[PDB]
């Protein structure tokens, strides 16, 4: 990870304070980010390579200032009890940012728990976690970047075709 | 007594474009991990974090036999976010 100078840390927040997020100083910073992910399923396929995206993201996360929260496994109820769990950690208060990281199986409208399939639903709807983050269900994020980082498909279909 | 937005600084950042398929590497990492994390390591230092994602949405560019789009949804920052890495 290539480092930003203080100087250029400090001319920035001073350049330009309106149009940035203000940074914390690392000091008393506490930043929180979550990791939910999902490997093995009742009914669907097993999500190889998944650890590898864990790790990657983990390390990134943690260069990058944050105490990463790891869960696995989650029915979709389980990952909105731990969602609403890490909404309301006090350390987001002395914190400026979040990243939220969902890896799973992936459908239109929501991220699959581990019991999910056609004839036993089991998702966490997408809109579910803009309730459970946003400035009345989490208040000490109000005003401060939460980053949604969406490790799924979003349906069956190819994404390439034939043209000429 | 304050007023405040309901919904307001969020940024999603989606692996694929909606009703589309996500890829892994051979090795078995997702492309879009992999490629955001790239992104991220490099060019944190100087850029904010729309501009790293674009990047990322940059390096699918050019269409292959899987392809994938990331796609950034339901953004409602208001200001830049740099990192500031190191800082």
């Amino acid at each position: 990870l290539k480092l930003c100078s203080p100087e250029e840390f400090t001319r920035l927040c001073r350049e330009k304070t309106q149009e940035i997020y203000p940074i914390k100083e690392a000091n008393g910073r506490t930043r929180k980010a979550l990791i939910i992910c999902n490997t093995e399923f009742k009914h669907l396929s097993l999500r190889y390579g998944a650890n590898f995206d864990i790790i990657g993201m983990k390390g990134l996360l943690e260069d990058l200032g944050y105490d990463v929260v790891v869960k696995e496994e989650l029915t979709a109820e389980g990952m909105e009890s731990e969602m609403k769990d890490f909404a309301a950690l006090s350390e987001h208060q002395t914190s400026d940012s979040t990243f939220l990281v969902l890896m799973s199986h992936g459908t239109l409208h929501g991220i699959c728990g581990t019991m999910h399939s056609e004839k036993t639903p089991d998702v966490l709807q997408y809109d579910t976690i803009y309730q459970i983050f946003n400035n009345c269900h989490c208040p000490g994020l109000r005003d401060k970047p939460k980053v949604i980082i969406v490790q799924a498909a979003r349906g069956g279909n190819s994404g390439e075709m034939w043209i000429r | 007594v304050k007023l405040s937005h309901v919904e307001k600084d969020f940024i999603a950042f989606y692996s694929t474009t909606p009703h589309h398929l996500s890829y892994r590497d051979k090795t078995g990492g997702s492309y879009f991990i992999t490629r955001l994390i790239s992104c991220f390591r490099k060019h944190a230092c100087s850029c904010h974090l729309f501009d790293i994602f674009l990047k990322v949405q940059q390096s699918f560019e050019k269409a292959s036999i899987h392809s994938q789009m990331p796609t950034i949804d339901r953004a409602t920052l208001t200001r830049y976010f740099y990192l500031f890495p190191g800082n």
